[PDB]
RNA sequence: ACUAUGCUUAGCCAUAAACCUAAAUAAUUAAAUUUAACAAAACUAUUUGCCAGAGAACUACUAGCCAUAGCUUAAAACUCAAAGGAC
RNA sequence: UACUUAAAAUUUAAGGAGAGGGUAUCAAGCACAUUAAAAUAGCUUAAGACACCUUGCCUAGCCACACCCCCACGGGACUCAGCAGUG
């Protein structure tokens, strides 16, 4: 009884809770893949020097996963 | 497409053999008997006995591998006609993945059991037959862009070690 | 003519893979006993053999010789003999080609071919 | 009174008390089995998934996703001696 | 210690039947393979690889450490983790 009443009260103020912050949600979103896309640069990066190569390989350019490509 | 496909003038399965028989028959009465005046389903029967025929050993039993092979690849060229017409049937979609799926798992037995058998059903019914991955390999974009960056690397290293194998081999090759 | 250190003089087991030039991915069960449960279960160990001819098959039993002398990290097995070949087996009680629990060729019969 | 929308054509989203609140499969009906009660009589075997007090929490972080006030995955600190189910 | 060559104790190196802490929100690792004309594109991984965290265990005893920089040419912040004793 009560506990479906309070998972909707819960989610009531979550939902409130959202709504109230929305945008700066949003600019924590862009700013996280933002860091999640360097992270992933970087990873790969250490990669080929780690092999050896002093650049990466040729006509290699690291796909931008994150972003608005859709 | 494939090599063979029933002619319109040929007899269902059921008077395919009385036909022939019977001394004398009218144009209209063949006609009538032929598969111009039967369903789809007609033509599918004359042609899964004719690649019985072609294959297996004894086409009078159809129980064996071998023969529910040859029941599959019909249905599953027939579920691919039907859905280049009905592009979004999702029942008849399931239907041709279900039957692939099922014609795999019917190679496999019979490769495990029967390999002579198996290597003339594959080629005589023109079925390429894979062997399962030991390992599932998951898929993303960060996945698959990695990947092909660890492999141009590797493939770049191994390129300069020939070359270097090559200009200390020649340098070698001058002195002596 | 010593023999090797390794423990597996012997192995058998299922040709799991064959995409390196003469070497086979064998793939050997043993059981083990559970402690807790007192029961025994299939641990799996992996063994590159020496094929030297490319005879062998994904799926296909096999039993592996221990090599003298390691000829890689990996391969310290040869090919010894195919006990079972996928879809190819000859029953060893009655020597007639069988396909699963039944005889291709009956054993009354003496085709001798 | 009237709009999004319900309709069609192409995609996308992947959410329900998506519930028969019953995983599937083969048994048996006697094992002196109401083996709690209520549902839907009980129970054996096999295989997999899942659960380990409540709240915090359909939450935070993480990764994936055509999703960007989203979905899936999913904790801890901290608090209580209960919470919960059937009659 | 015996013989001028054979029995031990004690180690070292290379290995592998099996067993061996936690986190899967650590799910991919990125050269980790084979052949031996030097080619082939392979190797480990949900039966838990890789990463991180924690802990001496195998107990007639064993292992690691010996001021610090894993080491110790070298360098540094320059030595009781021997007994007793002191801050
Ligand atoms: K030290
Ligand atoms: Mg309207
Ligand atoms: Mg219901
Ligand atoms: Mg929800
Ligand atoms: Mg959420
Ligand atoms: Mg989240
Ligand atoms: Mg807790
Ligand atoms: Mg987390
Ligand atoms: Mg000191
Ligand atoms: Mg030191
Ligand atoms: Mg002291
Ligand atoms: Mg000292």
């Amino acid at each position: 009884v009560l506990k479906i009443r309070r998972r909707k009260m819960n989610h009531h103020k979550y939902r409130k809770l959202v709504k109230r912050t929305r945008f700066l949600r949003r600019k924590v979103r862009e700013g996280r893949l933002k860091k999640k896309q360097i992270k992933f640069e970087k990873d790969l990066k250490r990669i080929w020097l780690k092999a050896g190569l002093k650049e990466a390989p040729e006509n290699w350019q690291t796909p931008k996963i994150y972003l608005k490509n859709k | 497409k494939q090599d063979d496909e029933p002619p319109s003038s040929a007899f269902i399965k059921e008077y395919k053999d009385i036909i022939p028989n019977i001394e004398k028959v009218d144009d209209v009465v063949k006609r009538i008997l032929s598969l111009e005046m039967a369903s789809r389903k007609e033509k599918l029967k004359i042609k899964q006995e004719q690649l019985m025929n072609k294959i297996v050993e004894n086409p009078e039993d159809s129980r064996t591998l071998e023969a529910q092979i040859i029941a599959l690849t019909v249905r599953i060229r027939n579920y691919e006609e039907h859905m280049q017409k009905h592009r979004k049937d999702k029942a008849h979609k399931r239907h041709l993945l279900m039957s692939i799926d099922r014609r795999k798992k019917l190679l496999k037995i019979l490769r495990q059991t029967n390999y002579d058998v198996f290597e003339k059903t594959c080629k005589e019914l023109g079925v390429e037959y894979t062997l399962p991955p030991l390992h599932f390999q998951k898929v993303h974009r960060r996945f698959l862009a990695k990947k092909a960056l660890c492999i141009r690397v590797y493939q770049e290293v191994q390129k300069l070690k020939k070359q270097k194998r090559a200009l200390k081999a020649a340098a070698a090759a001058a002195k002596k | 003519i010593v023999r090797s250190s390794v423990h597996a003089k012997w192995v058998v087991g299922k040709v799991i893979g064959t995409a390196m030039i003469k070497t086979a991915k064998v793939r050997a069960t043993r059981l083990v006993l559970d402690p807790y449960l007192l029961k025994y279960f299939n641990k799996r160990k992996t063994y590159f053999a020496h094929d030297a001819l490319q005879q062998c098959s994904v799926g296909d039993i096999v039993l592996l010789r221990a090599l003298p002398v390691p000829r890689s990290k990996h391969v310290k097995h040869e090919l010894a003999e195919i006990i079972f070949k996928v879809g190819r087996v000859i029953d060893p009680v009655t020597g007639k080609p069988c396909a699963g629990t039944a005889y291709l060729e009956s054993p009354l019969s003496e085709p001798r071919e």
